């Protein structure tokens, strides 16, 4: 029920380890549309990711300032 | 032009994330505003604990903190099952499985609320160990890049 009329995802992130080395986070995900109605139900393709993780020079509270940009490819226009 | 959601999303959409999260019985509550803009595949968002001190790392949560975003170019966008769900929504659950540690299983409900696109969520964390990694505060403030494989 959770990916009904929707997607599922897989990737693994890599978190970097203070002093070396990398912790490995393994995810998996479903989504399904709130409403009834018809939605697009994609063919096979992947969501490019890059982040950055920055602080407000004059933030004091425990924050995380997060960018990211994410472009979506993998569908290749024509034959194959 | 390709499902009427996407027309929300031609130029800047403000944005609000609620998380409510509970890891091995450390509550926490993060909030957070900023802005999309998902002809550029952009998001910038500033996220407070507000609860005090973040019990795990920020990196940890990053990917729980809205896909809806992407850049879907050209066409990719007869394929953009996340803006096409728009302004009702959808749901994305999770499980995390850190390697060697514990597991976050999340809910979020992604939709318009008015013309602010809120991501509001809610986080449960088990098994961690209390000088692992996550609990032990051992990742550095960074991200890579990563694929984000989707299937329907």
């Amino acid at each position: 029920d959770k990916q009904k009329n929707g997607i599922k995802a897989n990737f693994k992130i890599r978190h970097n380890i203070e002093d070396g080395g990398v912790q490995l986070a393994d995810h998996y995900q479903q989504n399904t549309p709130i409403g009834d109605g018809p939605v697009l139900l994609p063919d096979n393709h992947y969501l490019s990711y890059q982040s950055a993780l920055s602080k407000d020079p004059n933030e004091k509270r425990d924050h995380m300032v997060l960018l990211e940009f994410v472009t979506a490819a993998g569908i290749t226009l024509g034959m194959d | 032009m390709v499902s009427k959601g996407e027309e929300l999303f031609t130029g800047v959409v403000p944005i609000l994330v609620e998380l409510d999260g509970d890891v091995n019985g450390h509550k926490f509550s993060v909030s957070g505003e900023g802005e999309g803009d998902a002809t550029y595949g952009k998001l910038t968002l500033k996220l407070i604990c507000t609860t005090g001190k973040l019990p795990v790392p920020w990196p940890t949560l990053v990917t729980t903190l809205l896909q809806c975003f992407a850049r879907y170019p050209d066409h990719m966008k007869q394929h953009d099952f996340f803006k096409s769900a728009m302004p009702e929504g959808y749901v994305q659950e999770r499980t995390i499985f850190f390697k060697d540690d514990g597991n976050y299983k999340t809910r979020a409900e992604v939709k318009f609320e008015g013309d602010t696109l809120v991501n509001r969520i809610e986080l449960k964390g088990i098994d961690f160990k209390e000088d692992g990694n996550i609990l032990g505060h051992k990742l550095e403030y960074n991200y890579n890049s990563h694929n984000v494989y989707i299937t329907a």
